[PDB]
């Protein structure tokens, strides 16, 4: 009977061989994955800072709107 | 059907959830657990995102499964905060915020403990009882921070 | 070949378990990418709007300047 279950764990074999490729590339996948998030990460601190920046440039054109519009 | 959540660092505590419990329910479990807002905890149901105006059942959470959260980079509510130095600063909030929670994320970025701060938004002194929503702070509102004993 | 088989299968076994593992973890950064995307994309948006309202003011001030530089 072992000639049965030689055939059936060569089959199994095909199968896993299957998988374990299939799965490689899903890992390369998973690689520029990540390089991708870091920037999307980098992005949203950039645009953070320059609104962080812009936000205190207006606050200080705003000062002087006011101060100016009700001085003359 | 007690159920367990991994996140970005992996954390995991005493917890409890049903089938009919909403989506939104579970995630409202974690805000109160963990002091992270709703706007902020992302989801998944193994490799799937749980969405909104769904049961848990509609995935569906069996009891002993690990969804997963990791956190959003922003929520929808920030404020800025002009700071000892006049610079800003932005904070992540929600209406419900109370100004102590507020001088509590303030004394997080720039280390000011909250019984040294005073905060002034339209010319009011905010007391730590209240919340952003009653002073009527919206988007995008600039917030004074001064030393409360006036410096 | 059968202990070759059992053998085989236990190394391919080890692999296969990492492989899923690796699968779950690339599925949550894939969430995470699609999220700080999401959200890198929320605050250019608010860059951009608080950018163009400074510009309004700087605009306004400027008109305002030489209007009371020229009319003095």
């Amino acid at each position: 009977l072992a000639e049965q279950a030689l055939a059936s764990k060569q089959l199994q074999m095909d199968e896993m061989k299957q998988t374990l490729a299939k799965q490689e590339e899903d890992l390369e996948t998973m690689a520029v994955l990540r390089a991708q998030m870091e920037v999307y990460c980098s992005d949203f601190h950039a645009e953070r800072a320059a609104r962080e920046k812009i936000h205190e440039e207006k606050e200080q054109l705003a000062l002087q709107l006011a101060i100016l519009l009700k001085e003359n | 059907m007690q159920i367990f959540v991994k996140t970005l660092t992996g954390k995991t505590i005493t917890l409890e959830v049903e089938p009919s419990d909403t989506i939104e329910n579970v995630k409202a479990k974690i805000q109160d657990k963990e002091g992270i807002p709703p706007d902020q905890q992302r989801l998944i149901f193994a490799g799937k995102q749980l969405e909104d105006g769904r049961t848990l059942s509609d995935y569906n959470i069996q009891k002993e499964s690990t969804l997963h959260l990791v956190l959003r980079l922003r929520g929808g509510m920030q404020i800025f905060v002009k700071t000892l130095t006049g610079k800003t600063i932005t904070l992540e909030v929600e209406p419900s915020d109370t100004i102590e929670n507020v001088k509590a994320k303030i004394q997080d970025k720039e280390g000011i403990p909250p019984d040294q701060q005073r905060l002034i938004f339209a010319g009011k002194q905010l007391e730590d009882g209240r919340t952003l929503s009653d002073y009527n702070i919206q988007k995008e509102s600039t917030l004074h921070l001064v030393l409360r004993l006036r410096g």
